[PDB]
């Protein structure tokens, strides 16, 4: 018994390729649209909850999910290599980083560190690397707002704008044609419903889109009053009503 | 075929290659035979050299003062396996100032052997036991395959044309387990039956090995001059 | 063990070591060098705990050494005590610390300048124009603040040590039987045979 | 752990993964050692396919394992740091324990003993090496010259050489070395081990490396124009 | 394909191949079978007699495990022997730290697992027999079978081995005559007489017939080997039903 | 083509390890149903005892993971049964560590972590199951949550799973259209279960008597299988009517 | 068991050529230029980004040059993750050596120690080496600048100018044509983007696909300043040397 | 591939018996045993000229009763030697007493099978180990990878080593005088090997019970090729 | 706190002849001022013509003995059923005492 595969299970090609990570971004290219938006003020992060089916209770699967109380996470491609990545990627803001400095990582740094648990997955024995492109909407002091991706191999870049999946190609030529350096939260977010309509395909309403924003501290959502340092989580998740709002004057 | 790479394989009829060919060692080593009455035990072997400038192989190993075995195949894997036995032989008197039991001996041997064929990495041990003892239920005999199917007999014989030997025994089956109180009488009939397993070459001083372990007798090897009385 | 001097100087720096190895009522030894050259411009002292001191040094001797063959250089007299420094740091905390304090004599060929530092057994480092371990800093120290001076040459130092051996000579409780004194420079270290 | 047997015994008796280590130092630049009557010398050769290289820094291809014997090799370069390494901290373990430094027989030894080890352990390739080693025991003044190589085996050698072409400089000196008179002096050793690269070599300028090692940890790397003319001078004495 | 070369690979068809395989191993070996009753469980089995050298009685196959359960398997008897071993390993860390000895469904599924655990890896081969086993804890008597696979049951009678579908034919027409229940000595006549029927199956070499049992009235509620008059009793029954 | 045999991607990036052990999930020809009352969640399942000497209540594909936690397995009882003690396992590590009883969902997501593993390391094989999770939890209610060899996992208001699970999705997606509620509107635990039996007959065209089925109730602070006699009693008040 | 699936990363060809190593620098020569240059009072560092999108963020990115102390950086040529793995090595490295010693590392023995890890990755383990290969440009008391690269195999060399990762042959060319002893800085960078722009797979060099970085002693009195090029800089010295 | 512990379907280990090809490419080891002493000679090949013959060390001290030659991959013998060394040195500490011929080459053939998925591969070298003790008084032992030895009066092992052992059978009795044996040896070497036979590309020793193992210098095996020369001749 | 040692008193002699050697023992074994046993031997034959006694402490004289008497056996096991002289049983002997150099077996032993 016991792992006996101690050795890697990515290696290198004769063309230079590495198979497996080439693979895992064609599973990405098959999953289902995700975006990102910066704004000066704020990130935006969508996608379609594609439901399994109707019986199912999309609610209760979220695709993006909450980090830090400042920072955000999206994905394409295999969801449950992103939950468990989700999860790691949480843990590790705190054990490598609140637990030593007494403050969320920023953004750059977090990510940092979940490019390294799936450079990782690329290199270590006896494992696959992971299925996933992620997109991290966040926000610190020093840098402020800032939008990254992820990919199977572990690299990330820093982005204005971009998609990842099923239709990014086109999505991606979309928000090429509409971002500009002075767009305000509200004009990143008015884009990002507008560029996913042209990847969905079925129901377009606050129920099968989900979408998430990196803005203002939010007080109300702190759960306390009393220390004037501590004011709120940045990110958040619209409400379904939320969205529906926006689907009107679209 | 395509499953005989290693011993975790099954063949699509159920059966384990490795432990067939490791079975295969034992048909090509020197017959030794092993027979039995109601007070003594007794192995007799054939021993096998190189060429005319060598030593004869010893086949004969003593465990304790009551119990021994004798193999064919791979020797190393007897001096393991052998290794073993004077352990558990000697840890039941440690521990609990008891002999171990002949049939306890036997199932021991099995679980070493089996482990062997159901984990990646290892190999079936190459050789086949006979191993002889008299305890507190009388005199034993015991046949070890390396399968780790271990069996309890009157006589018996492994190696090459052991069938020789097992079928004169069988014969003879209800003359010689009635040899009580009579040592030289059934190492003769256990020298009788190697003597069915012979072909071009007849037994000599520096060839021909017995064993005995009894009522009144420690487990005691005789070679060289102390068996040209058998001849 | 017992006593080690260090006095730093214009050109040079002077270590005298005590010569004795005492164990119980008997004097076993009146010619022991406590010291060991770690490179060529740098020496070092050592006294302490028995069968301690000698292995530690060799143990040091022997990573200098090593970093010498490997780098075909030798390290600064301020690096060599910073590796002794963390070395002993470590070792304090160790299930059985190196009951060790030594000196540190170089000549930094980069700075021409010569460097004397005091090391304990806790690992506590002091760059000094004159150091002492043990009971010895207690008549030397008040001796050295009185008659040194920074700018003084090597035969000024071996006079300087001089006053330094026959205070203690004169009020120190124990025979050391005298010291080996050996001095570090720009060419290196040579050993005074007639103290 | 990582646990494969990569060195293993094929139908005809060899060990396949030794035997392609040979062939990476096949590849390897040519190195010669030849010992005189009172010196070793190790000659180079350096390929020319790099210009713009930095001379000061590079990795030199003779090393000191300790200040009396050095070690020049054949093969893979990031290989050989590993032996080289492991050598010079036995160097110091020896002195330290034996209060003595290392013969050089020992030195080498001890260097194919590691080559050897990692030819039947579970989960390493065999090293891409072979090894001349040259030096003079501690108060002895008789050359010593060593070749180990990646199956692990060694030997002494009046003198030897390894890498590519080494089967035309091996011919060189095996008719240019007199066992029963060697190279009497320093020049002479320096020409012959000079004269045999030649043979091998291309354009005798940063091409070729030529270290000196003396009795008594006297060991002094020779510069281009002090090279230059051993090439200089031997191709007038050529020209006849 | 390739599929069946490695253990724990799934085919296409969502099986794994080795475990079909290693229950070809157990096809192959004797008859051994499993008869509950009013009060407790027999067991027995088929010894096949390789030679007149084998001494009689003397090579036993069912095996106890702690003082409560029997088992007897069929296939790579080694395998057996192995899966016994841990068997009471088990049993015995249970009555370590609950002091009550092991009940006879939670004894199943300690095999179980274990036998289910060597079909998740390619470095371990599955078991090659199939066992059963069973005894009476404080509910009862219970009676199971295990396979290769790791799947066990609860069975009124269970049969492996070369002549399973001759014993299991004979063990329903058991069921459907007896609804209200067998009595253990009844039981133990049955089992011989279903042996012998079995053995037409393996009919070449004659064979040694083995019988163990365990019931609350007649043996107290731990597992005995039946001997002597009981046995001959039992075989003469079984002869007596042949002809 | 050794990218079939371990958990690595395909040049197609797909899985077919996790893509088979889907396939052994039908291996046992079981299906299962899940539906979730105002007050409870039920889970129902057929049960096929072919074998005449086999015990039929020894024969069960539902588990109590703990006392408000029950699971329905779809797939071969090895497999089933692994994912069962594993299961009750966590959910008493979970209760031992945080004060508190497992919720569903939270177990769901547990398991289908671990699922996951297999699907991502290679010296562990997938299982070949599906696992269906109900209850009445005391923060959300009545709870169906499901996990696959692929290591997904969702909430439902109903669910089935097994060979011929599509005729009873859309058979209660179809009621659920019309009733236009997630779940279904009864009092008594004992018409939500005459409420799944009903549908599962409607959808796979058979008629049941109190051996063909297996029934499992999720109430506030308690999770029960139920009895023949009980199922019995359920299926002569599905006919009186 | 498991040795069906074993690649064997750490064996030798027929021809003595390690198999995976071959294939890792490969899979460098489609990544991007660099280009190390050193002058007499300091070096250069150039490097081409991997086909840049317009909607990428240019100035809070870093993918080529990275920074291991106030005295050394590195460029990068292969795959970023494995990079900033050997990064992270090297940087914690160096401050072992400072802590030891009170001393700033000598570039060469940082050069040593991180070749030695990927020759580890080559020899024992059974894992994939990185497909990574570093240019090293750095200063110390001892030699001064330096440029060295190192590889997947482990193998490190010291150069004057150096490049890696795509058309390595033509920059090399370029390089030993146009190079001279006495350059200095000004004229090394030039240098540099000049060879860039001719060997570049795009259509023309522009400030948004660059990285660009000094080491000069162009401080105040005796120091070393490390200068990572923000990108109007790298427009700026792309105008003043007229490629755009 | 295949497990390295692997059967063959004729009941042989792979890796064994390819590891005894191995030892065929080996140079020829020969030893002959008498009553006054036992004899070990040695082919030394020298792959070159300029190769120093006498730093090949083909023949080896164990302890002072006991020596040792090898053939094959003579680079795997060395952790061979330094166990028997321990093992015998180690036996005097623990017994104050010479450890036996015997169980010297018991504890030698021990580490023989210890390979597998221990070290990774077989040994490539066979051994001729060669003593003298009070019990069993002189003996030789063929020690072979597989873990398996046997004594002989007389053994060869190498590239020469049937054509050898075919001449060993012919010549050995158990009368040979120890001047008898070393004859014996080089005349069998001299025979097999492809170069002509010296005192520089041959090595010769014994063991006696008086002086202990020894090897020969190059001036007295030149005087014993001399004289067996002579003796050829003269009938 | 736990002593793990006693004193089970009692004296052991031994006398060497010319081709004799005796080894002689009291039988008596005691605990403080009682007496445990009036006949419990101390003096044992542990075959190749060697007797042997540990006095003192008879929980570790014992474990020595029988750990002695093992060695024994197993030198027979491991070098051909040779004869244990007397002067490498002493040698054995000393290793079986000095490995328990920091835990002393609590004994005066003469063979």
């Amino acid at each position: 018994m016991t792992d006996r595969y101690s050795f890697s299970l990515t290696t290198f090609s004769p063309s230079g390729k590495l198979g497996q990570i080439d693979y895992a971004l064609t599973a990405v290219k098959q999953g289902v649209t995700s975006l990102g938006i910066k704004a000066t003020n704020g990130v935006v992060i969508a996608t379609e909850k594609k439901s399994s089916s109707p019986l199912a209770m999309s609610e209760t699967l979220s695709k993006v999910s909450l980090l830090t109380p400042d920072i955000g996470a999206v994905y394409s491609g295999m969801g449950p290599d992103y939950r468990v990545l989700v999860d790691k990627s949480r843990k590790v803001a705190h054990t490598s980083y609140k637990r030593i400095y007494g403050e969320y990582p920023p953004t750059k740094l977090l990510v940092s560190e979940v490019a390294k648990i799936m450079q990782e997955a690329t290199q270590s024995g006896g494992v696959r690397p992971f299925g996933v492109s992620l997109l991290i909407a966040g926000h610190d002091e020093f840098n402020g707002f800032s939008l990254y991706q992820v990919d199977p191999s572990g690299s990330y870049f820093p982005w204005k704008a971009t998609a990842i999946g099923k239709g990014s190609v086109a999505a991606k030529t979309f928000l090429e044609k509409r971002w500009n350096d002075e767009l305000e939260l509200e004009d990143a977010i008015h884009i990002a419903l507008l560029t996913l309509k042209e990847s969905v395909e079925g129901e377009f309403n606050g129920d099968t889109i989900e979408l998430a924003i990196i803005g203002d501290e939010n007080p109300d959502l702190l759960g306390y009053t009393g220390i004037p340092t501590d004011k709120g989580p940045r990110f958040r998740k619209l409400t379904s009503q939320e969205i529906n709002d926006r689907l009107e004057a679209l | 075929n395509n499953y005989d790479g290693d011993t975790v394989t099954f063949s699509p009829t159920g059966r384990l290659f490795q432990v067939e060919y490791a079975l295969e060692a034992i048909k090509q080593g020197s017959v030794t035979v092993g027979l039995r009455s109601n007070t003594h035990a007794v192995l007799v072997a054939l021993k096998r050299n190189a060429d005319e400038l060598s030593s004869y192989q010893k086949k004969i190993i003593k465990c304790d003062e009551h119990m021994g075995l004798s193999l064919a195949g791979l020797a190393p894997d007897a001096r393991v396996l052998s290794n073993y036995l004077r352990q558990q032989c000697n840890y039941s008197s440690l521990v609990f100032n008891r002999k171990l039991a002949v049939e306890r001996a036997g199932h021991l041997l099995c679980d070493k052997a089996q482990k062997n064929t159901q984990s990646y990495g290892g190999r079936p041990y190459g050789v086949g036991l006979l191993i002889i003892g008299y305890d507190k239920s009388g005199a034993h005999l015991l046949e070890f395959q390396p399968s780790g199917n271990v069996t309890e007999l009157y006589g018996t014989a492994i190696g090459a044309r052991s069938q020789g030997a097992k079928t004169y025994l069988e014969r003879t089956l209800d003359t010689f387990i009635k040899i009580d109180g009579n040592p030289d009488e059934l190492i003769k009939a256990g020298v009788e039956a190697i003597s069915q397993s012979l072909r071009d070459e007849s037994l000599t001083v520096d060839n021909l090995s017995i064993a005995i372990v009894g009522k009144d007798t420690p487990f005691t090897i005789y070679d060289g001059e102390a068996v040209a009385k058998y001849i | 063990m017992d006593i080690i001097l260090g006095i730093r100087v214009q050109d040079s720096v002077i270590l005298a070591s005590s010569k004795a190895v005492t164990r119980g009522i008997s004097v076993l030894k009146d010619s022991d060098d406590k010291t060991r050259q770690l490179s060529p411009h740098t020496l070092m002292s050592f006294a302490g705990e028995a069968g301690d001191t000698v292995q530690f040094a060799e143990y040091i001797q022997a990573n200098i050494q090593l970093y010498s063959i490997r780098e075909d250089y030798e390290l600064s007299p301020q690096a060599v005590s910073s590796f002794v420094r963390q070395e002993l740091a470590k070792s304090i905390r160790s299930r059985r610390p190196y009951q060790v304090n030594v000196l540190i004599g170089g000549y930094d060929k980069k700075k021409n300048k010569p460097e004397l530092y005091q090391i304990d057994y806790l690992g506590t480092k002091v760059e000094l124009p004159y150091g002492a371990h043990g009971y010895s800093g207690f008549y030397t120290f008040s001796l050295l603040d009185h008659h040194y001076r920074p700018d003084m040459t090597t035969e000024e130092g071996l006079d300087l040590l001089k006053l330094c051996v026959q205070e203690l000579e004169k009020r120190m409780p124990m025979d050391f039987k005298g010291v080996i004194v050996k001095i570090v420079d720009k060419d290196g270290i040579r050993q005074v045979d007639d103290f | 752990g990582y646990d494969r047997a990569l060195s293993i015994f094929s139908p005809d008796g060899h060990i396949f993964q030794v035997e392609y280590a040979l062939e990476a130092v096949k590849r390897g630049t040519c190195a010669v050692g030849v010992k005189g009557k009172n010196c070793v010398v190790l000659g180079c050769e350096r390929r020319s396919t790099l210009k713009l290289q930095d001379t000061r820094i590079t990795p030199s291809k003779v090393s000191k394992i300790d200040s009396h014997v050095v070690l020049s090799f054949s093969g893979l370069n990031a290989d050989s740091r590993i032996l080289i390494e492991k050598a010079r901290v036995e160097a110091q373990s020896h002195r330290l324990t034996l209060e003595d430094p290392v013969t050089v027989e020992y030195l080498t030894r001890y260097v194919a003993g590691v080559q050897q080890r990692y030819t039947q352990s579970g989960g390493v390739r065999p090293f891409g090496v072979s090894t001349l080693i040259a030096g003079f025991d501690p108060r002895d003044d008789e050359p010593k010259l060593y070749q180990t190589e990646p199956s692990g085996i060694y030997s002494s050698w009046s003198a030897q050489t390894i890498g590519r072409n080494s089967k035309t400089v091996r011919e060189f000196l095996e008719k240019n070395y007199d066992r029963k008179e060697p190279p009497a002096t320093v020049e002479e050793c320096v020409k012959l081990t000079v004269r045999s690269l030649l043979e091998v070599v291309q354009t005798g300028a940063k091409n070729i490396e030529i270290t000196v090692v003396k009795p008594d940890s006297d060991i002094v790397a020779l510069s281009s124009e002090e090279i230059n003319q051993y090439v200089t001078q031997i191709e007038q004495e050529k020209q006849e | 394909t390739g599929y069946d070369l490695s253990n724990s690979v799934f085919s296409p068809d969502g099986r794994n191949f080795q475990v079909e395989y290693a229950v070809k191993a157990v096809e192959n070996g004797t008859t051994s079978i499993g008869i509950k009753c009013n009060d407790g469980v027999v067991f027995a089995v088929e010894k096949l007699i390789t030679s007149k050298l084998l001494v009689p009685q003397k090579n036993v196959k069912i095996q106890v495990v702690d003082r409560h359960i029997g088992c007897v398997y069929s296939g790579l008897i080694p395998d057996g022997r192995h899966l016994v071993n841990r068997g009471r390993e088990e049993a015995a860390s249970f009555k370590k730290l609950y002091k009550t000895p092991i009940p006879i469904p939670a004894f199943a599924d300690r095999l179980g697992q274990y036998v289910q655990a060597h079909t998740l890896y390619n470095s371990v081969r599955p078991f090659g027999v199939s066992t059963i086993f069973g005894g009476v804890d404080k509910n009862g008597a219970h009676l199971y079978m295990l396979e290769p696979s790791g799947s066990y049951w609860g069975y009124k009678g269970a049969a492996t081995g070369k002549g399973r579908q001759s014993a299991k034919a004979e063990l329903e027409k058991l069921v459907d005559h007896h609804p209200e229940g067998l009595s253990a000595r009844e039981a133990v006549k049955q089992a011989a007489k279903i042996i012998y029927l079995a053995h037409e199956d393996n009919k070449e070499k004659d064979f040694e017939l083995e019988i163990s049992w365990c019931s609350l009235s007649e043996t107290n509620g731990l597992h005995k080997f039946v001997k002597g008059d009981l046995l001959q009793e039992a075989i003469d029954f079984a002869q007596k039903e042949i002809n | 083509g050794y990218d079939r045999h371990i958990t690595i991607f395909s040049p197609e990036g797909r899985l077919y390890q996790v893509e088979y052990a889907f396939k052994a999930t039908n291996q046992t020809n079981i299906n299962s149903l899940a539906v979730r009352g105002k007050d409870c969640t039920v889970v129902i399942s057929q049960k096929k005892v072919p074998d005449k000497l086999l015990d039929p209540t020894t024969v069960s594909y539902i588990f109590c993971i703990s006392r408000t936690i029950g699971m329905v397995v779809n797939g071969p009882i090895p497999d089933a049964r692994n994912a069962a003690l594993r299961a009750k396992a966590e959910a008493a590590e979970f209760r031992y560590k945080y004060g508190y009883d497992m919720p569903c969902d939270v177990l769901a997501k547990r398991m289908a972590n671990l699922s996951q593993i297999y699907t991502q390391r290679a010296y562990m094989r997938p299982l070949g199951v599906i696992l269906t999770f109900v209850s009445v939890d005391e923060e959300l209610g009545p709870s169906i949550y499901k996990t696959d060899p692929a290591g997904y996992y969702v909430g439902y208001k109903a669910t089935a799973t097994g060979p011929k699970q599509q005729e009873i999705t859309t058979n209660l997606e179809n009621h659920f259209k019309k009733s236009k509620i997630d779940h279904i509107n009864e009092e008594s635990w004992e018409k939500v279960v005459e409420f799944a039996i009903t549908h599962m007959i409607d959808a796979l065209g058979t008629e049941f008597s109190k051996n063909d089925l297996e029934v499992g109730v999720a109430t506030k602070d308690k999770f029960f299988t139920l009895s023949a006699e009980n199922i019995e009693e359920r299926l002569v008040a599905i006919a009186e009517q | 068991g498991s040795r069906r699936y074993d690649s064997r990363t750490t064996i030798f060809s027929p021809e003595g050529r390690l198999y995976q190593v071959e294939y890792a620098l490969e899979s460098i020569s489609h990544a991007g230029t660099a280009i190390g240059i050193m002058a007499s009072d300091g070096i250069v560092l150039a490097a081409e980004r991997k086909v840049t999108s317009t909607l990428l963020e240019q100035d809070t990115s870093t993918e080529k040059l990275y920074k291991l102390n106030d005295k050394i950086a590195v460029a990068v040529a292969g795959l970023t993750a494995d990079a900033e793995i050997l990064i992270n090595t090297a940087r914690i490295h160096a401050q072992n050596y400072l802590k030891t010693y009170n001393e700033d590392i000598p570039v060469e023995i940082l050069v040593r120690r991180l070749s030695d890890i990927k020759q580890g990755y080559t020899q024992h383990g059974g894992l994939r080496p990185f497909g990574v290969s570093f240019i090293y440009a750095g200063y110390d008391d001892r030699y001064g600048y330096q440029l060295y690269t190192s590889n997947p195999s482990g193998n490190y060399t010291g150069w004057k100018a150096i490049s890696v990762g795509a058309n390595t042959s033509a920059a090399q060319t370029l390089l030993q044509m146009d190079y001279k002893d006495d350059m200095k800085v000004d004229d090394a960078i030039e240098l540099a983007l000049k060879t860039l722009s001719k060997t570049t797979d795009s259509s023309a060099l522009t400030y948004d696909r660059l990285e660009f970085a000094t080491i000069r002693k162009g401080a105040n009195d005796g120091e070393v300043y490390q200068k990572i090029f923000k990108p109007q800089e790298i427009k700026d010295i792309l105008v003043k040397t007229g490629i755009t | 591939d295949r497990g390295v512990s692997t059967f063959s379907p004729e009941g042989r280990l792979f890796q064994v018996e390819y590891s005894l090809e191995a030892i065929k490419l080996g140079s020829t080891a020969i030893g002959i045993a008498t009553k006054e002493g036992v004899v070990l000679g040695v082919e030394k090949r020298a792959t070159s000229p300029l190769l120093e013959s006498d730093s090949i060390e083909k023949i080896v001290e164990i302890d002072r009763h006991i020596g040792c030659a090898m053939s094959g991959l003579t680079a795997d013998a060395r952790s061979m030697i330094e166990h028997a060394r321990t093992a015998a040195v180690t036996h005097n500490l623990y017994y104050d007493e010479d450890i036996n011929v015997e169980s010297l080459t018991q504890s030698v053939c021990d580490l023989a099978l210890r390979f597998g998925e221990l070290m990774s591969r077989p040994f490539g070298v066979a051994l001729l180990i060669a003593g003298h003790d009070a019990d069993d008084g002189y003996q030789l032992f063929h020690a072979e990878p597989s873990g398996t030895f046997y004594r002989y009066n007389a053994k060869a092992i190498g590239s020469g080593s049937e054509g050898a052992q075919a001449e060993l059978l012919n010549e050995w009795h158990s009368s040979l005088t120890l001047k008898e044996a070393e004859l014996l040896v080089l005349k069998i070497l001299k025979q097999v090997m492809e170069e002509k036979l010296d005192e520089n590309n041959a090595q010769l020793s014994c063991i006696t019970k008086q002086d202990g193992f020894k090897i020969y210098d190059n001036e007295k095996t030149a005087e014993l090729i001399k004289e067996l020369k002579e003796k050829e001749a003269a009938e | 706190q736990f002593n793990p040692y006693g004193d089970n008193g009692g004296t052991i002699l031994g006398i060497a002849g010319e081709d004799f050697a005796v080894l002689a023992g009291d039988t008596r074994n005691i605990t403080d001022y009682s007496i445990n046993s009036r006949y419990e031997p101390k003096v044992f034959d542990c075959g190749d013509n060697i007797v042997m006694s540990a006095n003192g402490f008879a929980a570790d004289g014992d474990a020595l003995v029988k750990r002695f008497k093992n060695s024994v056996k197993w030198y027979h096991f491991d070098h051909n059923d040779k004869k244990l002289s007397i002067n490498s049983a002493a040698r054995n002997i000393q290793h079986l005492l000095y490995g328990k150099r920091f835990f002393p077996y609590y004994v005066h032993t003469i063979i």
